RNA sequence: AAACUUUCAACAACGGAUCUCUUGGUUCUCGCAUCGAUGAAGAACGCAGCGAAAUGCGAUACGUAAUGUGAAUUGCAGAAUUCCGUGAAUCAUCGAAUCUUUGAACGCACAUUGCGCCCCUUGGUAUUCCAGGGGGCAUGCCUGUUUGAGCGUCAUUU
RNA sequence: CGUGGAGGUCAGUGACGAAGCCUAGACCGUAAGGUCGGGUCGAACGGCCUCUAGUGCAGAUCUUGGUGGUAGUAGCAAAUAUUCAAAUGAGAACUUUGAAGACUGAAGUGGGGAAAGGUUCCACGUCAACAGCAGUUGGACGUGGGUUAGUCGAUCCUAAGAGAUGGGGAAGCUCCGUUUCAAAGGCCUGAUUUUAUGCAGGCCACCAUCGAAAGGGAAUCCGGUUAAGAUUCCGGAACCUGG
RNA sequence: AUAUUGGCGAGAGACCGAUAGCGAACAAGUACAGUGAUGGAAAGAUGAAAAGAACUUUGAAAAGAGAGUGAAAAAGUACGUGAAAUUGUUGAAAGGGAAGGGCAUUUGAUCAGACA
């Protein structure tokens, strides 16, 4: 078998928590069975299911927070973009585009003209 | 250039009953004790390791290079030479073989092969194709597996289709008259290629 | 002749990419051409073999034999057929690994996607 | 030795576990080229250097 | 180290000269790049000359 | 399996990170059982063994097969 | 007696294992590692010891993180999700 | 005359040259700019139904999520519902997570799985003792906030 | 003359057998060498004109690998010593048991530990390698099992010493200093009865920390128990510390 | 516009061909030495396919002998070819303190060519 996330994401907060507690009894039992047996591969699909649930339990809690920090200075550093440490401290487009009032007047007044040769 | 020298081997000097080449020191491994560095040593450095600053290309006086390409062109008439070279021209009309300028406009391979034949290139076209052998060397796994003869060299004045129509038939080569190249005119330093000229091409010559 | 600058005629690179090609890659190299009859039928030359197509060996010692492909042994670069096997000496029986380029397809197992493939390749289906 | 840091006891544990013959089923694997365990270690013949 | 009636030479090869050998194998390559650059730049620069 | 039959004692392979406290509570929770004391030890393959004595009210053997093994 | 009877007493360690590089180069009395240099913030290495570097540089290990930077680079450091389609 | 020695040949040994091979190496050239306190490189210990390694991964452990593909995986066992499908796969891609013990490595130590303090919470009759769960406490420096020091020093009390 | 690679050619040889290797068989060359037959073999290869070089070995106490004569030879002779029979087993000078003769002689060939090893402990199976005869035996090999603590040790303390810190040197990796020309900290409760801990007294100025499994040090004993654990388990009977 | 024995991606060679080429074509910076700094190997090839030898027989077993598979076991997980040193067997010959060599012919063995 093996539980599928897109179904878990419709389940509720505490349906998921209870799912989990079930799967863990499930596992616990299997482990007792395993050592009375030549092999027990069902165990695999149970323990990848615990994975999936945790994955999806943690999935929702994260986008809970991600959203309520959406659009403010300061959000937990592990929701901030990751990029690259250097990148992360490069100037912003704004800071970089920044231009001296005097510089502007000149840009405006004498811009690079489009032109052609012939006559 | 680091090979053969990635060791800290010293010679043991004399008095240990053993030749004086450097030896890998330390122990516990079979490599240690062994002869190091020298060109006669297993895993030594080779003698006079090849460097990249060896001369590869060669300079020839431009005029002398022309003298050559001219001679080679001169010789693609002279049917003995062309014949001497491989090149099955026992049964082409005349030499130089000049063909309608229309040749340059052929877009279709099958059409281009058809033309070359009518003009007489059939036994040469067959001689390539008939001659694909496996390269005898180790060459045949350094990106040179097969071998074969040289076909006719179709020269034109304007590429209105002919280079691609012909570009897939075995041994046939194309050139524009303006260029014209000794490596193709005398393949292997043997004079006498089988050129098939277009009119346009034949008169651009002068 | 090759003409691009992102294709390579290098023998070593070639052989590497063959032998170390991932499973998904091997599905395509393991193609089989269609039977003369199917090729009119769907208007299409060849297809990546798959585990329930019907097939005719048309090369080799089992030339003439036919059966249902029972595995694609992608790992071994070889296709097995239920019906073409080795009788052993202990009277065990053992599959012969056949190469799909040495088969011809005689009935495609069909899928929503199979048809979608056949369509995508400019063919038609009956 | 004989009253040990946990760090040593642990390495010793990992060493025990590593100290078994080649599990024979691997031999049956497609393309398998491993015939025998070529990193076997014996307390008498070779020391762990901790 | 002096003999025959030869001209006195001055080949300066007493430093580790081999470590500083520039061979222009990329002569061909740079030229093309140099060409593609100008083709790129003529394009960018709209009708302007180069 | 003998300590179980003879000693009213359940042996578990237990987390290396767990202490006598955490082992005792975990048995108690996951099994209904009451714990008298918990002895522990590190096996020679780096895993922990818990010798869990149940109080006199529980039959560990009885537990053992109502958990599954035997 | 400078030879084998003296070897008889080799039973004390000059170095144990090094926490940072795991190597039995941790000089107990000196509390530093003859190999990696710990506890110096920096790692020991020398340009006269090339094999030595070759034996330890980035690449000789898992690269748990660096592994992935040029995938991530290749895709311009995308954030968000992949969407969907057909087939 | 045997045996023995020696030469040659056949067959058989010993050994692994030779020939043919090559998913390796070497050198050239073209394109490109991306490690880390948002914990890097490196280490240690672990993780599979049946693995010692190599590869992979981190108590969600030869993998979880997403996406593309469109039926494998395979040494064996296995699931079995998974095959006209939100779906096979030791598949590809990869945008989302998990990521033990550690390392510049940051509560203090460390030849110790050694020893504190703070907050929230739970159990034990508990603000204080004990135990479990979660979250924290290095250093230099910058801007700023708050609380202050000095007859360094200005003014204002009456 | 010969070899590895390269341009040309002979539409050269080849699974109806390329190359290689063997061959007191043949033939050409003064020679370097070349050619053939036959045997072996299994995927490639050669002639000519030219190109090119990491291009020819008997030697270098040459390198690596392999192999001889020496030779079934030196030798397997220290530590007093062995013997009968049974049993097992294909096989017994060598294993197991019984018997006997001895030895170590408590300054042990006894019973335990420290450093170091790291599973060698124990059970079952078991002999290809290993144990310089042997092997049915083993510290070998294969498969498992086994190390239980409030009181035993660590842990705490300080020793010689080591070593952060405000600092002072040094281009710098770093060196010096350790209570050092430093604004160096935390305790008992009272004040709270908005309320949980701000202030109200007052003391104390001691300046990190690491460093002993033989130094200092809170506290457990006897009986019984295992194939293998025991001041640790079971039993009984105690004691220390904190609350 | 310049640099680049690192890094990511690519296309290449009159380069090397398993004692060569990087030390590593392989569970190679491994196994192994060393207190440590460091040192650091060997090692690729059955066949198209395991079809990896059912079965019988001798043996305590390993194995041998038959059988069997295969295009081939003159390919049997010691595996393509399988040189030399060096070894066993068989056959032939010689040998009064070495052996081997030169010119020449007897003797034995062996063989080409050519007659027409
Ligand atoms: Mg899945
Ligand atoms: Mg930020
Ligand atoms: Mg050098
Ligand atoms: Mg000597
Ligand atoms: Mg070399
Ligand atoms: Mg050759
Ligand atoms: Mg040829
Ligand atoms: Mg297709
Ligand atoms: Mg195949
Ligand atoms: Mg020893
Ligand atoms: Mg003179
Ligand atoms: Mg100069
Ligand atoms: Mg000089
Ligand atoms: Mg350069
Ligand atoms: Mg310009
Ligand atoms: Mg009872
Ligand atoms: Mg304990
Ligand atoms: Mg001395
Ligand atoms: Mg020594
Ligand atoms: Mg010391
Ligand atoms: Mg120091
Ligand atoms: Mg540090
Ligand atoms: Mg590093
Ligand atoms: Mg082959
Ligand atoms: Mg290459
Ligand atoms: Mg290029
Ligand atoms: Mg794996
Ligand atoms: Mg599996
Ligand atoms: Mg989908
Ligand atoms: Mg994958
Ligand atoms: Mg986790
Ligand atoms: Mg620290
Ligand atoms: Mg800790
Ligand atoms: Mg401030
Ligand atoms: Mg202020
Ligand atoms: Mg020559
Ligand atoms: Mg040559
Ligand atoms: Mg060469
Ligand atoms: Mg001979
Ligand atoms: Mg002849
Ligand atoms: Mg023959
Ligand atoms: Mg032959
Ligand atoms: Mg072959
Ligand atoms: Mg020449
Ligand atoms: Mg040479
Ligand atoms: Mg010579
Ligand atoms: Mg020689
Ligand atoms: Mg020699
Ligand atoms: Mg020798
Ligand atoms: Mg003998
Ligand atoms: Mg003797
Ligand atoms: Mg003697
Ligand atoms: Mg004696
Ligand atoms: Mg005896
Ligand atoms: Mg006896
Ligand atoms: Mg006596
Ligand atoms: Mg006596
Ligand atoms: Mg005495
Ligand atoms: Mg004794
Ligand atoms: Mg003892
Ligand atoms: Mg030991
Ligand atoms: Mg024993
Ligand atoms: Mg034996
Ligand atoms: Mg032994
Ligand atoms: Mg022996
Ligand atoms: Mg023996
Ligand atoms: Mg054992
Ligand atoms: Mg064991
Ligand atoms: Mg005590
Ligand atoms: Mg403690
Ligand atoms: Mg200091
Ligand atoms: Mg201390
Ligand atoms: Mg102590
Ligand atoms: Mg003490
Ligand atoms: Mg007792
Ligand atoms: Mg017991
Ligand atoms: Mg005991
Ligand atoms: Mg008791
Ligand atoms: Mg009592
Ligand atoms: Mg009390
Ligand atoms: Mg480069
Ligand atoms: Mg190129
Ligand atoms: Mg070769
Ligand atoms: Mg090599
Ligand atoms: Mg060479
Ligand atoms: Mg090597
Ligand atoms: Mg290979
Ligand atoms: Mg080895
Ligand atoms: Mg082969
Ligand atoms: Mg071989
Ligand atoms: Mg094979
Ligand atoms: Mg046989
Ligand atoms: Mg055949
Ligand atoms: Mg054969
Ligand atoms: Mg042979
Ligand atoms: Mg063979
Ligand atoms: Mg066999
Ligand atoms: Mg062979
Ligand atoms: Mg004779
Ligand atoms: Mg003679
Ligand atoms: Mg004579
Ligand atoms: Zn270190």
């Amino acid at each position: 078998a093996g539980v599928k996330a897109y179904e878990l994401r419709t389940k509720s907060k505490e349906q998921l928590a209870s799912q989990l507690v079930d799967l863990k009894k499930e596992l616990a039992e299997l482990k007792v069975q395993k050592l009375s047996r030549p092999s027990l591969p069902k165990i695999k699909t149970v323990r990848k299911s615990i994975a999936c649930v945790l994955t999806v339990i943690n999935e929702q809690q994260r986008e809970a927070v991600r959203q309520l920090y959406k659009g403010k200075k300061y959000q937990p550093k592990d929701l901030r973009a990751k990029k690259t440490r250097a990148l992360r401290r490069a100037l912003t487009k704004f800071e970089a585009s920044q231009v001296t009032e005097k510089q502007r007047k000149k840009q405006i007044a004498f811009p690079q003209r489009k032109y052609a040769i012939k006559a | 250039e680091k090979a053969g020298h990635q060791t800290s081997a010293e010679s043991w000097g004399t008095g240990r009953a053993v030749a004086r080449i450097p030896r890998v020191g330390g122990g516990g491994t079979g490599r240690s004790g062994q002869g190091a560095f020298g060109n006669m040593c297993r895993g030594g450095r080779m003698f006079a390791p090849t460097k990249t600053w060896r001369k590869w290309n060669v300079k020839v006086n431009h005029n002398e290079k022309r003298y050559a390409t001219a001679s080679a062109i001169a010789a693609t008439a002279v049917a003995s030479l062309v014949l001497a070279r491989g090149h099955r021209v026992e049964k082409i009309p005349e030499i130089p073989l000049v063909v309608s300028t229309d040749l340059e406009s052929i877009q279709k391979t099958k059409e281009a092969v058809a033309a070359l034949k009518a003009v007489g290139a059939h036994s040469d076209l067959l001689k390539v194709l008939k001659s694909k052998k496996l390269r005898a060397g180790k060459g045949k796994y350094r990106n040179r597996r097969w071998t074969q003869r040289r076909g006719p060299l179709v020269v034109y004045a304007e590429d209105n289709g002919i280079v691609k129509a012909l570009r897939n038939v075995p041994g046939v080569e194309t050139a524009n008259v303006a260029s014209l190249n000794l490596l193709q005119l005398a393949p292997g330093a043997h004079l006498g290629r089988f050129v098939i000229w277009t009119e346009a091409a034949f008169t651009k010559l002068d | 002749a090759k003409q691009s600058l992102d294709v390579s005629s290098d023998r070593r690179k070639a052989r590497k990419a063959y032998f170390t090609a991932p499973s998904s890659q091997r599905r395509v190299l393991l193609s089989a051409p269609l039977s003369k009859e199917l090729r009119a039928q769907y208007g299409i030359k060849a297809l990546p073999i798959r585990r329930d197509d019907e097939v005719l060996v048309v090369r080799g010692s089992k030339k003439g034999q036919e059966g249902k492909i029972s595995s694609v042994y992608r790992l071994k670069f070889a296709v097995q057929v239920d019906k073409v096997t080795k009788e052993k000496v202990n009277g065990a029986s053992v599959p012969i690994n056949l190469h799909p380029s040495k088969l011809v397809i005689t009935k495609l197992h069909l899928d929503k996607d199979r048809k979608a493939l056949i369509q995508r390749k400019g063919g038609k289906l009956e | 030795a004989a009253q040990k840091s946990f760090r040593i006891k642990q390495k010793m544990a990992k060493a025990k576990k590593q100290n078994r013959p080649l599990p024979q089923w691997i031999r049956l694997r497609t393309n398998n080229t491993i015939r025998y365990n070529a990193k076997r270690r014996n307390w008498r013949r070779t020391k762990m250097n901790i | 180290a002096i003999s025959k009636n030869l001209p006195i030479l001055k080949n300066h090869f007493r430093k580790h000269w081999q470590e500083r050998v520039k061979v222009h194998f990329d002569q061909a390559g740079k030229k093309v790049s140099r060409r593609n650059a100008r083709a790129t730049r003529a394009a960018k620069i709209a009708p302007r000359p180069l | 399996m003998k300590k179980v039959e003879d000693g009213n004692i359940l042996v578990f392979q237990v987390s290396m990170k767990a202490n006598k406290y955490q082992i005792k509570k975990a048995v108690k929770e996951l099994y209904e059982v009451d714990v008298l004391k918990v002895n522990t030890l590190v096996r020679p393959n780096g895993t922990k063994k818990a010798y869990v004595r149940l109080t006199a009210d529980y039959d560990a053997l009885d537990i053992a097969n109502r958990i599954g093994y035997i | 007696g400078k030879g084998t009877p003296s070897f008889g007493k080799r039973h004390n360690k000059s170095h144990t294992l090094c926490n940072r590089c795991g190597r039995r180069s941790f000089h107990v009395q000196k509390k530093t590692c003859s190999s990696c240099g710990y506890p110096a913030a920096k790692t020991r290495s020398y340009n006269w010891g090339a094999k030595a570097k070759r034996r330890h540089t980035t690449g000789t290990g898992r690269m748990r993180y660096l592994k992935h930077v040029s995938r991530r680079f290749k895709n311009g450091f995308q954030t968000g999700s992949a969407s969907k389609a057909s087939a």
